[PDB]
């Protein structure tokens, strides 16, 4: 919990250029950083860092489950469901709660097929995964017609 | 009455019921949600399509046949032409499909002895 020096380092690390050896170490260095502005609710940097670690790494599952977290936050139904859909897939399907959200955006976006699907694959997942049938399933197919 | 509904449930079954409310049979396990049951001309066999991105072929008795087409979305109508083997899939994708099924002769003559294969499922 000393959060500030936390912040001040990955400050000073993220000056520095990313390098062939130590790339993972820099990819946990960029997400620790974009936790922190989160949590801060510095959205804009947070982004900015998130989309760096992308271009250096295209399968970074943790990056993108953040990126839609932000995108979730401006109501960006439609990027919000495009990364939590990527880091869906990338993470083979192993995180219930990945899925809870992206199903939710597929039907906050009206794509209601697409959300069914999502929590089809949940449950198939997790059969005892709760709030996914009332909250989703429930509403995606009582919207269908 | 001598009446069959087959009976396309969103818990994943098949059922088929008597018009007296009593089921025949036991239900037909599905790993997909269903969106269209149908039959064909005179009533002997079944199309199934749905959240499978694909439609089937299935016994009167709900056994499964084999595979009519594999689609990109959610079967949302399996229908079949009136007195033909040609069945006709809409998909949520706007894709519309209209296949010709064809049966193969399964059979074998030694002599006297001719068996052939009646029903798709029965050896004559």
């Amino acid at each position: 919990k000393q959060t500030p020096r936390a912040r001040n380092q990955l400050k000073r690390i993220a000056k520095m250029n990313w390098n062939a050896i130590d790339a993972e170490e820099f990819e946990k260095s960029w997400l620790l950083l974009a936790d922190i502005y989160i949590q801060s609710a510095k959205y804009d940097m947070a982004e900015d860092l998130l989309k760096r670690c992308l271009r250096h790494n295209r399968s970074c599952c943790k990056a993108y489950e953040y990126m839609g977290y932000i995108m979730e936050k401006e109501q960006a139904y439609t990027d919000a469901a495009l990364n939590y859909e990527m880091a869906w897939k990338y993470s083979n399907r192993t995180n219930p709660a990945v899925g809870y959200k992206l199903a939710f955006n597929y039907l906050k976006a009206k794509r209601y097929v697409d959300s069914i699907d999502i929590c089809h694959q949940v449950l198939e997942a997790h059969p005892t995964y709760p709030k996914i049938r009332k909250d989703i399933l429930d509403k995606a197919r009582a919207s269908l017609r | 009455r001598n009446d069959i509904l087959a009976v396309a449930d969103w818990g994943q079954k098949v059922s088929f019921y008597q018009l007296s409310g009593k089921q025949i049979g036991k239900d037909r396990a599905l790993n997909f949600d269903p969106c269209c049951i149908s039959y064909f001309t005179k009533g002997e066999y079944i199309l199934l399509g749905g959240s499978d991105k694909q439609v089937s072929l299935f016994t009167k008795d709900g056994v499964r046949l084999g595979t009519v087409g594999e689609q990109n979305s959610w079967v949302w109508t399996c229908q079949a032409k009136p007195d033909s083997n040609y069945v006709v899939v809409g998909c949520q994708d706007g894709t519309i499909s209209f296949y010709q099924l064809i049966f193969s002769t399964v059979h074998g003559l030694y002599k006297d002895r001719y068996a052939y294969r009646d029903s798709m499922t029965d050896v004559i």
